[PDB]
RNA sequence: GGUUGCGGCCAUAUCUACCAGAAAGCACCGUUUCCCGUCCGAUCAACUGUAGUUAAGCUGGUAAGAGCCUGACCGAGUAGUGUAGUGGGUGACCAUACGCGAAACUCAGGUGCUGCAAUCU
RNA sequence: GAGAACAGAAAUCUCCAGUAGAACAAAAGGGUAAAAGCCCCCUUGAUUUUGAUUUUCAGUGUGAAUACAAACCAUGAAAGU
RNA sequence: AAGCUCGUAUCAGUUUUAUGAGGUAAAGCGAAUGAUUAGAGGUUCCGGGGUCGAAAUGACCUUGACCUAUUCUCAAACUUUAAAUAUGUAAGAAGUCCUUGUUACUUAAUUGAACGUGGACAUUUGAAUGAAGAGCUUUUAGUGGGCCAUUUUUGGUAAGC
């Protein structure tokens, strides 16, 4: 008969990092998490309780409760044709706070900055992201540079 | 007689007639779950706050 | 260069291999603890061979390990039946000696038909000071090449005192 | 009883190896794969002549031990037992599974039948070495083994000494230097890597720079 | 090593190595995450450790919190210090390890405010007391014992310092289980003796029992306390003498510190060896291949 | 700069073999009355800082060193792959079009950085 | 690997090397080195009260599990567990 | 089907940017495990044979294993590396900044934690493309034998299986 534990399929997911078994290494637990804070999930297989369910792994959620050892994460999972909210308890170990917002709080400050140096100074801010524009027209010289011609190569074996 | 298994074919066309829809966010999620000892205290928190706002109106 | 690299024996270990447990173990338990003061130390046999009698765990031997210069008069009691030669082998690569002489009357004890006739194995550990860097529990060391203890370096101190020969080559 | 090679000649299947999980399986038909002076040295050698493969297939282990034989009986009662050295370049790791057949369908995994190499396209499959003196008849030993092979495969002329990765001058301007060392029936190259200590008590005949 | 020894390329690329502070046997890692790690919902509050250490014959104690970019010393106290208190002698034995943790106590509990209150015991008989938090105050600065590797063994010196900053205001939590004069078959501690390592009478009697015994060896050690006129019964009124001078000022003098850092920096240069670069690596092989393989 | 105690990252820190280390600190090192632990004061506990030593730990330097780290239009736009055709071929399989794009290899460079506190010609 | 009377391929003693190549009831896979393995010491938290949570899911039940709360305890110098 | 509450509003089987996760394809085997061909150099007081031998912990041939540096070939239930396609999150008014109340939680501490009062900056207000609009509620039919195609893929010699 078939297998479908909590851990099934699950052999490489919680694999340790090559090089990289052993005790968590101390900053791991100097971290601080509040609510509100966006955290990825991990799993770390050393450390078994407070672990997160396979599904889980990889993805990323909020803060809703900071407890002793343990944070808890509500995840949006989708379920049939819509989504549920999932309050996961999980340890220290297998979160991380989430660089996924760090640049939109840099471009924020960066933000208020160039608007504050606009208004002190003349108007004209434009401050929206763009995205990448085709090239400008641009000369391109031969000095030292004539342009070598190439040809196709015939074939050769060489085994 | 043997019969079909199992397949989620066509699944993914029915779960989009309706499809899928997004989590439907709020300001002021609901507290479910949160650790009692920091919720009785927040409730006083709040009884005094409020207590001192609506002493601005004497 | 050899001031504090001198060649001290870090402890002297006897060791009577009885083939069983019962009144023969304790009868030669009994002739290390009057022969080392220290009370003796047995051990259990860590299989079942059938051929040599014993089941696991059966307290098959007594042995008894001696520091303090104590030690250097039960070496040289034992030296004494060795005659001071001893041979080229009888010496690890890693420094140490040892001997083996049956019938422990030779070095000293009288007989008491009581207790019998009793083996030992003298085995002497040597050492340099400073050894503790690999025996201490903080900042656990390995002592440097050119203060480990070596075959060459032991053999010329073993001939140096107690004028003793170190036969064949 | 022998199954056709044809149900068999296609990669339909994962690779099925011998394994704890197998552990059953028959012995392979071909066991050696040196054949001819394989004690040889290096310089004895320089011509190297490959069969190779032309397609995406499986060569049964049978049909290796039939065509290493053919191969290797021309080649020695045309140009001597020790005129050459043949290597069979292709080892059959995986297994053929059969249904031996009131049951029908029903639970048909089936019982090690035979191996056979998994074999892609410009894969050589033979390789052998000569004195370009021999060129010719080490060519017609791998153009009669080709009969005993399914599928299309080509024979090919190396552009590198014997057995050796180094194509003919480039091998010799290292020989020919100081760089090259016997070793039984290959040689150790000199590497400017390493302890400069031993890397001068091998390769002595360096660091002179010169023949 | 022998040459049935030599570790394989493949034993080394696969080698894990351990913390550096492991390899250097010096911190035990088990023991440090269960130290400093705090409870997630008090959210920045340090924990505090009361670190002691014993070189050979020099006591540290350190007041330490913790910084993922590392340690952090609230304040520390050297037993090599406690001459300014009066205490020449025996700066490693019990009595001098009681004194030191006392003025990490003090010094601390002065530079933290909680000074005047929170003054511990003052009329020390070797009782069993924690500093208990005042009625309507601010709680005791709160710190954990950092044993680090020693040994638990009862009556062992590292519970010495513990005494002193518990004596000194601290609260640092403790059983009395591991104080001399401490019994083993019934679980009680007698004060007067643990009162008597307080000011060191293992040691005041030791050197009695010498004085009149075999006075060659009360000669070599104690050599010291005969060049001062220190025989023994005085030994008790010097550390209490020194425990009011600890109490009186702690306030931590430095050295006058003689040769500005930049001058100890150029005297040290000179003996330290620098690398070579690559084209001086380089010149010693070309150099070698002529040399070793030229044939002479 | 050195050293120490507590560290962070956890091999650019590990490994093998040699040599070098002033000052201070570590250290090795002496002792067994006391608390305390052992078959053994070796480890562990206590006492001295006195009797001795840089030999070892430690720190650094050397090596066409092993490992490790970094880079490279080195290999390679390769292998693989998403998309396309009433493309080729008996088939096995293979070219082509719009995209994404490795690994090994090879070669060059590098061999701990750093936080707090105390200390030192 | 090198050493020790009887002692032999296998008894016990010592030293060196040793990234786990062992052991952790059991299938296998994770995981683990001043431990999660081995030896010792003290124990009953394998306890009391009712909720929330994750997997299986209909987001029913059951099983199994996770993080708190409120007790009473164990252990350790302690932080802790 | 009935609708209901709203409507520049929020909305997306899509791209972009930023930040995660993964062990498949490939690749690797003079890297671990496990397979596999060939020699070459070492090692025995110590696997068995054989000459001399009274033996030898004796020399010398021999064959096996082992060690060293090499060599041909492999893996669904092997792997350091490691894609493409797929995949989580974020791209602001529910935002950012400042001033300082509340509590029985919490801190050595008016420390923090959470929730606030007062204040400052509006549409280039924070990527693209789109939008016959968005959200919400109830109630009920039929269905619960499926089959085919390209690509991925298991069993089978194969099958319009
Ligand atoms: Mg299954
Ligand atoms: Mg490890
Ligand atoms: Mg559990
Ligand atoms: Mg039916
Ligand atoms: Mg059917
Ligand atoms: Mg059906
Ligand atoms: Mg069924
Ligand atoms: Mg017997
Ligand atoms: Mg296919
Ligand atoms: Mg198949
Ligand atoms: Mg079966
Ligand atoms: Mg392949
Ligand atoms: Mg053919
Ligand atoms: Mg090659
Ligand atoms: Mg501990
Ligand atoms: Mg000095
Ligand atoms: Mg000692
Ligand atoms: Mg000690
Ligand atoms: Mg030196
Ligand atoms: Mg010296
Ligand atoms: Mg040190
Ligand atoms: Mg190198
Ligand atoms: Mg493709
Ligand atoms: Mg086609
Ligand atoms: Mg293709
Ligand atoms: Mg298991
Ligand atoms: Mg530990
Ligand atoms: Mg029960
Ligand atoms: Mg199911
Ligand atoms: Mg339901
Ligand atoms: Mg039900
Ligand atoms: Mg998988
Ligand atoms: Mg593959
Ligand atoms: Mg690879
Ligand atoms: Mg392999
Ligand atoms: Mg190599
Ligand atoms: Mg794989
Ligand atoms: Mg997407
Ligand atoms: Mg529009
Ligand atoms: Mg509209
Ligand atoms: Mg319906
Ligand atoms: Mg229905
Ligand atoms: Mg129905
Ligand atoms: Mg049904
Ligand atoms: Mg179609
Ligand atoms: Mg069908």
């Amino acid at each position: 008969g078939k297998s479908h534990g909590y851990r099934s399929r699950t052999r490489y997911m919680f694999q340790r990092d090559f090089r990289k078994h052993g005790a968590v290494h101390l900053s791991t637990y100097l971290k601080v998490y509040k609510v509100g804070d966006i955290v990825d999930i991990k799993a770390n297989g050393s450390i078994q309780k407070g672990m997160p369910h396979k599904f889980y792994q990889g993805k990323t959620g909020v803060v809703y409760n900071v407890t002793k050892s343990s944070v808890g994460v509500i995840i949006n999972k989708m379920v049939g044709n819509r989504y549920l909210e999932k309050r996961l308890n999980l340890r220290v170990e297998h979160i991380k706070h989430s660089k996924c917002r760090q640049e939109f709080l840099e471009r924020v400050k960066a933000n208020a900055a160039k608007r504050a140096e606009a208004k002190a100074q003349g108007v004209a801010v434009q401050l929206k992201r763009q995205p990448a524009q085709p090239r400008e027209s641009r000369i391109v010289s031969t000095e030292g540079n004539v342009p070598q011609t190439l040809a196709p190569v015939p074939y050769e074996t060489f085994i | 007689a043997k019969s079909k298994n199992h397949t989620a074919h066509n699944q993914t066309r029915k779960a989009h007639r309706n499809g899928i829809k997004k989590p439907k966010t709020y300001k002021y999620p609901s507290l479910k779950g949160v650790d009692p000892k920091f919720r009785r205290n927040h409730k006083h928190a709040l009884h005094g706050t409020a207590k001192a706002l609506a002493a601005a109106k004497k | 260069q050899n001031p504090m690299r001198d060649l001290k024996i870090e402890k002297l270990v006897l060791n009577i291999s009885v083939g069983e447990s019962g009144d023969r173990l304790t009868r030669a338990s009994k002739v290390l603890e009057q022969l080392s003061g220290q009370t003796p130390v047995q051990s259990k046999a860590r299989y079942t061979v059938r051929t040599f009698g014993i089941r696991r765990n059966e307290k098959i031997a007594v042995h008894v390990t001696v520091r303090g210069p104590k030690a250097e008069e039960i070496l040289e009691r034992g030296l004494k039946v060795k005659e001071y030669q001893l041979r080229d082998r009888n010496f690890s690569a890693t420094g140490n000696f040892g001997f083996g002489i049956d019938e422990h009357i030779d070095l000293g004890i009288k007989y008491d038909p009581s207790i019998g006739i009793f083996g030992m194995d003298f085995y002497v550990v040597m050492n340099r000071p400073g050894a503790r860097v690999t025996r201490r529990k903080r900042c656990k060391g390995t002592v440097g090449n050119s203060h480990k203890t070596t075959k060459e370096d032991t053999v010329s101190w073993f001939k140096q005192k107690y004028d003793a020969d170190v036969l064949d080559k | 009883a022998r199954r056709p090679a044809r149900c068999y000649r296609y990669q339909k299947n994962k690779p099925y190896p011998k394994s704890r999980y197998n552990r059953a399986v028959p012995d392979s038909k071909i066991r050696i794969y040196d054949l001819g002076k394989k004690k040889a040295t290096v310089d004895e050698f320089p011509l190297c002549v490959h069969l190779v493969s032309n397609e995406l297939e499986q060569l049964s282990s049978e049909a290796l031990e039939a065509a290493r034989i053919c191969a290797n009986k021309y080649m020695t009662t045309v140009s001597g037992r020790d005129a050459f050295h043949l290597r069979v370049r292709v080892h059959p790791f995986h297994v053929l599974r059969i249904n031996k057949m009131q049951q029908g369908m029903r639970g048909a995994w089936g019982k090690p039948h035979g191996l056979a190499a998994r074999v892609d396209i410009g894969q050589i499959i033979f390789s052998v070495r000569t004195k370009d003196s021999n060129k010719d008849v080490v060519v017609e030993g791998l153009r009669r083994a080709r009969y005993k092979f399914p599928g299309q495969q080509k024979i090919i002329l190396s552009k590198k000494w014997g057995f050796t990765n180094l194509d003919r001058p480039e091998y010799l301007k290292k020989r020919e230097a100081g760089e090259v060392k016997d070793d039984g029936a290959f040689v150790k190259f000199l590497s400017k890597k390493g302890s400069l200590e031993n890397n001068i008590r091998e390769f002595p005949e360096y660091f002179a720079a010169q023949a | 090593a022998f040459q049935k020894d030599a570790k394989s390329s493949a034993y080394s690329s696969r080698f894990q190595t351990p913390f550096r502070r492991r390899r250097e046997g010096k911190t035990d890692y088990y023991q440090r995450k269960r130290l400093v790690t705090q409870h997630k919902a008090k959210y920045n509050t340090p924990k505090y450790r009361l670190v002691v250490r014993f070189t050979n014959k020099d006591i540290i104690c350190q007041i330490i919190s913790s910084t993922i970019t590392g340690d952090v010393v609230l304040a520390a106290a050297y037993s090599h210090e406690l001459p300014r208190y009066g205490i020449t002698h025996g700066l490693t034995n019990w009595a001098a390890a009681y004194a030191t943790g006392l003025l990490i106590a003090r010094r601390t509990l002065q530079k933290l405010g909680l000074d005047e209150t929170y003054k511990g015991v003052e009329e020390v008989e070797g009782e069993y007391e924690l500093t208990e938090a005042v009625e309507d105050g601010p709680r005791p600065f709160k710190v954990f014992l950092d044993i680090g590797l020693q040994r638990t063994t009862t009556g062992a010196r590292v519970f010495g310092a513990l005494k002193g900053a518990s004596d000194g205001g601290l609260y640092v939590p403790h059983s009395e289980n591991r104080f001399p004069g401490w019994d083993f078959e019934t679980e009680e501690i007698d004060p007067e003796l643990l009162r008597s390592y307080i000011f060191g009478g293992h040691v005041s009697q030791y050197m009695e029992e010498l004085a009149d015994d075999d006075e060659e060896r009360f000669s070599e050690l104690f050599k010291g306390y005969l060049a001062d006129d220190i025989d023994a019964d005085s030994l008790e009124d010097i550390y209490t003498s020194a425990h009011e001078a600890i109490r009186a000022d702690p306030a931590f003098k430095p050295t006058e510190k003689k040769f500005t850092k930049e001058q100890y920096a150029a005297e040290s240069k000179k003996y330290r060896q620098t690398k070579l670069s690559k084209e001086e690596r380089a010149a010693r092989v070309a150099a070698k291949i002529a040399a070793l393989a030229g044939q002479q």
